[PDB]
């Protein structure tokens, strides 16, 4: 990954990094909750 | 559990609405001690709730010992 990154500017890059961070939140807050209610998996009904 | 404490003593008067609520935001402070160790044999930071009498001086210290627990949020 690092060298992906290595085409970027900190500018760009540092700002990916707190989009990327702000996920890992909802994913782990997800995850947790899903474990204990068994939701891992979300069947869709209706389409978009 | 820093809100708990927030919500729970009022900072101008140096008091908590009833020492149950210092037992409860004590209890969770506790349990986000529990939470953050791995290994067994380390005694807590709150050995006292005589502690949360002076509460928001003495909390960031707890709180301090426990890095990541201002990293993540509550374990559902």
């Amino acid at each position: 990954p690092k060298y992906l990154f290595a085409t970027l500017d900190k500018a760009q890059y540092e700002a990916y990094c707190v989009k990327v961070q702000a996920r890992q939140k909802k994913a782990y807050r997800f995850f947790h909750n899903g474990l204990i209610n068994n939701k891992l998996f979300v069947a869709k009904d209706k389409a978009p | 559990v820093h809100r708990m404490v927030e919500l729970m003593y009022v900072k101008h008067e140096k008091r908590w609405i009833d020492p149950s609520l210092k037992k409860l935001t004590g209890d969770f402070i506790r349990r986000v001690e529990e939470r953050f160790t791995s290994v067994e044999g380390q005694p807590s930071l709150l050995q006292n709730y005589s502690d949360l009498d002076e509460p928001y001086p003495a909390v960031d210290r707890i709180l301090a010992a426990y890095p990541e627990a201002s990293t993540q949020l509550i374990n559902a």
